[PDB]
RNA sequence: ACGAGACUCUGGCAUGCUAACUAGUUACGCGACCGGUCGGCGUAACUUCUUAGAGGGACAAGUGGCGUUCAGCCACCCGAGAUUGAGCAAUAACAGGUCUGUGAUGCCCUUAGAUGUCCGGGGCUGCACGCGCGCUACACUGACUGGCUCAGCGUGUGCCUACCUACGCCGGCAGGCGCGGGUAACCCGUUGAACCCCAUUCGUGAUGGGGGGGGAUGCAAUUAUU
């Protein structure tokens, strides 16, 4: 009753967030099972924190004009490769999911500052919410653009992007875009 | 005369008439776990493993559904079932474990007792939809 | 625990109704399976070669659900959005000559009882056989 | 368990060695007279096993399909349903496909351009005949 | 003969002749409900019939 | 026969309420097997009108509502009583029709 | 810009699909067409024949998503 | 003082009251295997539903915090709702549009020589940056075929009105032979229209992915209106 779907145990889960868990709550009764409860939390400041990561990522991968509104296929496409990472890691996929997500958020961003100076902007740390949202959106963008006219098949590629980001190797779209952005910002300090 | 507090999600309304029975539940001439898309199967599964089968063994519930959309019918069927259970099991037997079960409901999902207020927004002229206006020629 | 026309996953219910009826052989097979296009919104042939049997199963199920389902109703079941080319796609029904052929099929096999004021109703014995195939599909996976 | 003899890398029917890599009955879309509904219905009614591999096709299948494209009346295709239905010059209901003259039969435009009819008097300069609004547009291929 | 000398031409889609009758123009006519009045007079006699605006 | 219907229609609410007051007064005069008023849904029509004849300025489609409201009453009563109740110089603006089907 | 697969009969008839695949932890028809440059027809036929042989565990099916693993 | 606001309507508001089988309303041996699904049938059930007239509810009053501790603001507990949308929308003016809504009105051919009265041919469908949201779709998220499961609350029979196929069939549409149940919640109806467990195919490529004669609304298919 107290575990996700009746299969994903939520009791012996990992801490894995030290204090970023205030943003993402999947370790108590605040963790719903299915990534679908309608988009009802996007109506006040910080209600996104209550929302589970799964639902947010399911909602996100539905864009680019070709995925405008159709969401049940998104839920199917995430449950697929959710099972893939689950059975490749053998344990609860939460650790690997969080590892992939937190390895993708750009550590710093070069925001344009100054009156009229565009030649030097400021490298500032990024907020955890903006970081995780941009990471999810950009990895979903990479997954989509690895699916049009590409020999890979969608609903299986995101599993490898997830496991690669969890490991951190540079083959993945999300972490490589994050690292190029990071190096651009380091030039800018 | 009667409460029959029903359940509404968006424009889709489902009402669960509950009376003394064996605990089995029917949704529109049909038991539960045979939904055609079978992607929101666990969504309809939610109440039974939320509150427990030991409370769903003494009440016959009949659900009637009407309203557009695949998902919109859901999120109201389960709400209707839950609120009918609250109503029937409150008006007769006891109030302490009533507080217990309604509290369990609230901590899992407040929507199961209270309905979603927000609905569609009317479209105004000069554009394709409600807020969006047409392209300005330049 | 009894049987019902829809208690099982209706997929296997209708599939096994069509298969049972084709192995039983009582229903006749149509003469043309290609000359008609089966739909205005469809510009190419079906891919079953027993789609008459499939449509008969579908209309039998839909008449079990709700009576009075006279002709002019099943034509909308397979009808849908018609790609009119550059024109916006509107709902167009299927070619109703095929629905008329299936109407010829139901009549004379005692499948349906008609009336002058419109509509048609399934035979109680017919629903007995429909509950028999329902029992077969139920005992396949859920009453075994 | 594959057939070990006669097997060719190129699926050959009409004596033009196109790439035989394509799976069965999907390579007949290039014929100027058989396509869309006709080609698809005559492969789907031919009782072909599309799950077969390239190296497991048999001479029986290619022979039977050759006969079926040779004979138009294998399953009583109607005349209004026929490909060259009530065409100009002569009325022929036989399914015959050969290069050199078939496209000339398709070239009934000789008469329409010679009698300089409305369509012909349009086509003298190369003006559109289906209402495509190209008042000044139409830059695809016109630089 | 007489049928070609005069009136050899009808108009069965006539909107100009069967236009909005009460005033002397063709435009501003919609064929629902029997309007036969321009939008300017449609508004000028709207509230008189019972028309109200709430949207 | 005991199958007589009356259909009243108007665009005003207080007019229909005073008509229902007339009917309840008649029912108070003598108790008869006359059923309650049938409140048809408030039937709305939308009409939308461009105002700038030539295109010059905004697309201000005047949105006018025609909301007709309908009340039914089916009566099984002697004719004289209901005729006296009804034919009492009814209010202008509310349209009443008596039907025998 | 160009990539070509093989639909011919070679070691792909038996090898790396009859005895080498069970060493994996997850099989996917797209992965088979990646490791061997094959088509969907071959993927479905090979999965069906191998399952009839009886060394494979089902997961689920879709028009483009049919999932299996090894169990023996 | 006008304007803003209040004000009106609108989804939240029958958790109680105004109460029609014609739309829906658990009770009522039959049909179904022998006790559990048919919307085809029966307490004329004294209306909770979607059918609505009254009445009610929410107010920054509750708490905490910030504020020059005033106006106020944020968070939290609650509640259907802690900002829903539109409606009405200044004084004054633009040298704006409309006489092409109008026989009052700036007007040389307006002495009834023609723009339609009477004809409709060629085209704003003719070609070059040439200003115009109008460009559905644009492919393995999806194109095929159908196993399939869901309110438009848009509305659809007209004083000199004539244009909305049940019951059976020939058919690719219409075509019909009596024949679209109704002046409408009666008749279209429980208006099975749209992402879906795919019901053969298309496992990475411009390809399966938008894609010249005819049988027939009106006086005439024409640069395929349809």
């Amino acid at each position: 009753d107290i575990k996700l779907f009746g299969k994903w145990s939520t009791d012996d889960v990992q801490i894995n967030d030290i204090s970023l868990q205030d943003y993402i709550a999947v370790k108590e009764k605040y963790a719903k099972y299915l990534p679908h409860s309608a988009g009802r939390y996007a109506a006040k400041r910080f209600r996104k924190a209550q929302c589970p990561i799964v639902e947010r990522l399911t909602n996100s991968m539905m864009m680019h004009g070709r995925n405008n509104g159709k969401k049940l296929m998104t839920v199917r496409i995430v449950k697929h490769a959710f099972e893939i990472i689950h059975l490749l890691t053998g344990e609860n996929p939460l650790q690997v999911l969080v590892n992939a997500i937190i390895n993708s958020g750009p550590r710093e961003d070069s925001t344009r500052i100054g009156r009229a100076g565009t030649v030097r902007r400021q490298a500032v740390d990024v907020s955890p919410l903006r970081r995780v949202n941009q990471a999810i959106w950009l990895l979903c963008t990479g997954a989509r653009e690895a699916a049009f006219r590409n020999i890979k098949t969608i609903a299986e590629c995101l599993a490898d992007e997830l496991i690669n980001a969890a490991k951190g190797s540079s083959n993945s779209y999300a972490i490589k875009k994050k690292d190029e952005l990071e190096r651009v910002a380091k030039s800018n300090r | 005369q009667s409460v029959q507090v029903f359940g509404r999600k968006k424009t889709a309304t489902a009402v669960a008439h509950c009376k003394r029975g064996n605990g089995l539940i029917k949704v529109n001439g049909r038991p539960l776990e045979m939904i055609e898309p079978r992607t929101l199967q666990y969504k309809l599964l939610e109440p039974v493993l939320l509150l427990g089968k030991e409370r769903f063994a003494g009440v016959d519930i009949r659900v009637r559904v009407k309203g557009g959309g695949h998902v919109a019918q859901i999120y109201a069927i389960r709400q209707s079932i839950s609120k009918a259970l609250v109503a029937y099991y409150q008006k007769y037997v006891d109030e302490a474990s009533k507080k217990e079960i309604k509290d369990i409901l609230i901590q899992y999902d407040r929507t199961l007792l209270v309905a979603d207020p927000r609905r569609c927004e009317s479209k105004k002229f000069g554009g394709p939809g409600a807020r969006a206006r047409y392209q300005k020629s330049y | 625990p009894g049987v019902t026309v829809k208690d099982v996953n209706q997929q296997e219910f209708v599939r096994a109704l069509a298969a049972f009826l084709k192995k039983s052989g009582k229903l006749k097979v149509p003469e043309w399976v290609d000359t008609v296009k089966l739909a205005k919104h469809k510009e190419l042939a079906p891919y079953d070669e027993n789609w008459f049997y499939t449509r008969a199963a579908s209309t039998a199920r839909h008449l079990y659900l709700r009576g009075g389902a006279g002709v002019g109703s099943m034509t909308k079941i397979y009808g849908g959005r018609q790609r009119n080319g550059v024109m916006p796609s509107h709902f167009s029904r299927g070619s109703k000559s095929v629905a008329r052929r299936v109407l010829q099929a139901l009549e004379g096999l005692k499948m349906v009882e008609k009336d002058q004021d419109g509509g048609r109703k399934l035979t109680p014995q017919g629903q007995r056989d429909l509950d028999r195939i329902a029992g077969q599909v139920a005992a396949a996976n859920k009453k075994h | 368990l594959v057939i070990p003899e006669k097997f060719q890398h190129i699926l050959r029917v009409l004596n033009t060695n196109i790439d035989g890599r394509r799976k069965i009955a999907f390579a007949i879309t290039a014929i100027k007279g058989v396509g869309r509904r006709y080609a698809h219905v005559v492969l789907r009614k031919a009782d072909i096993d599309l799950t077969k591999r390239a190296g497991e096709l048999t001479e029986d299948e290619v022979e039977r399909v050759i006969t079926i494209m040779q004979n138009p009346r294998q399953y009583k295709i109607p005349d209004w349903f026929l490909n060259r239905q009530k065409d100009v010059k002569d009325g022929k209901y036989s399914q015959v496909l050969a290069n050199g003259l078939d496209n000339k039969l398709r070239e009934d435009l000789e008469r329409l351009k010679k009698i300089r009819a409305h369509r012909g008097l349009r086509h003298f300069w190369g003006l559109r005949v289906r209402g495509q609004h190209t008042k000044t547009t139409g830059r695809r291929g016109r630089t | 003969g007489h049928q070609q000398l005069y009136w050899s031409h009808p108009r069965k889609f006539g909107q100009g002749s069967r236009s909005c009758r009460v005033c002397s123009n063709r435009h501003g006519l919609i064929r629902k409900y029997g309007l036969n009045m321009c939008r300017q007079c449609f508004r000028q006699y709207a509230k008189d019939i019972g028309f109200i605006k709430l949207d | 026969i005991h199958r007589i219907r009356i259909t009243l229609t108007s665009r005003n609410v207080k007019s229909l309420e005073k008509v229902c007051a007339d009917l309840i007064r008649g029912a108070k005069e003598k108790n008869l097997k006359v059923k309650g008023p049938v409140r048809m849904p408030t039937k709305t029509l939308r009409i939308t009108t461009r105002k700038t004849p030539c295109g010059e300025g905004s697309k201000t489609w005047d949105r006018f509502q025609m909301r007709i409201h309908k009340r039914l009453i089916d009566l099984h009563s002697p004719s004289e009583i209901v005729k006296q109740i009804t034919s009492i110089s009814i209010e202008p603006g509310v349209e009443v029709e008596v039907t025998i089907a | 810009d160009k990539l070509n697969n093989l639909v011919l009969f070679d070691k792909a008839t038996y090898d790396k699909l009859c005895k080498e695949v069970p060493n994996y932890k997850l099989i996917t028809p797209a992965v088979v067409s990646e490791r061997l440059k094959i088509r969907g027809s071959l993927a479905r036929a090979a999965l069906q024949e191998l399952l009839s042989k009886g060394l494979i565990k089902l997961v689920s099916k879709h028009r483009a998503q049919v999932i299996y693993t090894r169990n023996t």
